[PDB]
């Protein structure tokens, strides 16, 4: 079903929630900007099928609101992380089965 | 980030003087703000804060393309100062100041009188006019009416280090070894600058997307030499002013 990444904790901690993000082959991931920005969406890499590093923008969404969405297909776990909060540890992952 | 000041140290300002953003955004540039001479106890006043760079030159980003920056900073009031809550904003002025809620966050909660803002786009932001509160001697035993020293620290662009403590792409990258460059690759990243040295060993240093190889291959390089330029286009600097906290008539 149609998912969200949030951007940020209630905790003034950046990190990308949910930490982890199961879906299916067609199904969407929307990305929302909660807090401690800016943010942007930068993969880090995807199997066979998509194209992780690709789909990053590096369009540092400043204005929060909600960055945008995007669906995908390929079959398999994606990884990405926040460029700037790269330290401050705002990793999460993404299913497509 | 001023989030990264945040959780890196709980005071922001070093006995020095120097403020903590220094620690990660390694060029100066200029910071300036302005205040009245004065201001009386329970009153709103402007503070305005403006953080100048060329707006027509590019800095990298985080892919290694080129784009906007972004401005940020600390102003460091005196005990008792906060951001002055809405109600409190005279009429003429409001339309004058920054979103007094939204733009400005508290250091910490026992911070108020620290106040962080940022990042905003360059562009948008060419002065960043803070609503202050300040305190009432009378009311507040802490504070006492005089001189007063604020605190700026203003910083515009990506900084050099991240809270990891490894270097940023928006940084010089220097040669691991003294030798001779063998091979260059390259995705933007050189993934590496291949560098032989004096006996026989090959070693790679990889550098990422962004900064621009100084050197090309079949040339020598002493250890520590740069292999990049600075690709560093924005900088941190910080500036103190003084006010006064008057008695009523
Ligand atoms: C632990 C190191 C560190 C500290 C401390 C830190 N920053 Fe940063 N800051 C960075 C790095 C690195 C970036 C770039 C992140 C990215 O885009 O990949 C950054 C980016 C920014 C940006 C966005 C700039 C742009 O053009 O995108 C602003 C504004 C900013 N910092 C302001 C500050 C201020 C003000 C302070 C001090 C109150 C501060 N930072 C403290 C490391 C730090
Ligand atoms: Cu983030």
């Amino acid at each position: 079903a149609s998912v969200q990444i949030k951007m940020g904790t209630d905790k003034y901690a950046p990190l990308y929630e949910p930490k982890a993000l199961s879906i299916s082959a067609g199904d969407t991931v929307e990305f929302v900007m909660n807090k401690v920005g800016p943010h942007n969406v930068i993969f880090d890499k995807v199997p066979a099928g998509e194209s992780a590093p690709a789909l990053s923008n590096t369009k540092l969404a400043i204005a929060p609101g909600s960055f945008y969405s995007v669906t995908l297909g390929t079959p398999g776990t994606y990884s990405f992380y926040c460029t700037p909060h790269r330290g401050a540890g705002m990793v999460g992952t993404i299913t497509v089965e | 980030y001023p989030f990264y000041a945040q959780y890196n140290y709980d005071s922001p300002r070093e006995a020095t003087g120097k403020i903590v953003c220094a620690n990660c955004h390694l060029a100066k540039k200029t910071v300036e703000i302005e205040v009245p001479q004065a201001v009386l106890p329970d009153t709103v006043f402007k503070a305005v804060v403006k953080v100048p760079y060329d707006l027509d030159i590019q800095q990298v980003q985080a892919d290694g393309s080129p784009s906007g920056l972004n401005v940020g900073a600390v102003l460091m009031l005196p005990e008792g100062f906060k951001l002055a809550p809405p109600e409190r904003v005279d009429e003429e002025l409001m339309e004058e100041v920054g979103d007094f809620y939204y733009l400005v966050t508290p250091y910490s909660e026992t911070d108020e009188n620290i106040l962080l803002a940022g990042p905003l786009p360059g562009e948008d932001y060419q002065e960043m006019i803070f609503p202050i509160l300040s305190p009432n001697p009378a009311t507040d035993a802490g504070v006492y009416f005089g001189k007063y020293s604020i605190h700026l620290g203003g910083n515009r662009g990506r900084g050099q280090v991240y809270p990891t403590g490894e270097l940023s792409n928006n940084n010089a990258f220097s040669a691991s070894i003294a030798g001779t460059i063998a091979a260059i690759e390259d995705n933007g990243f050189g993934f590496d600058v291949t560098i032989q040295p004096e006996d026989g060993d090959a070693v790679v240093t990889s550098i990422l997307p962004g900064p621009e190889l100084i050197v090309a291959v079949g040339d020598t390089v002493e250890a520590g030499q740069l292999l990049t330029t600075n690709p560093n286009v924005g900088g941190f600097g910080q500036m103190d002013s003084e006010i006064v906290l008057q008695s009523s008539s």
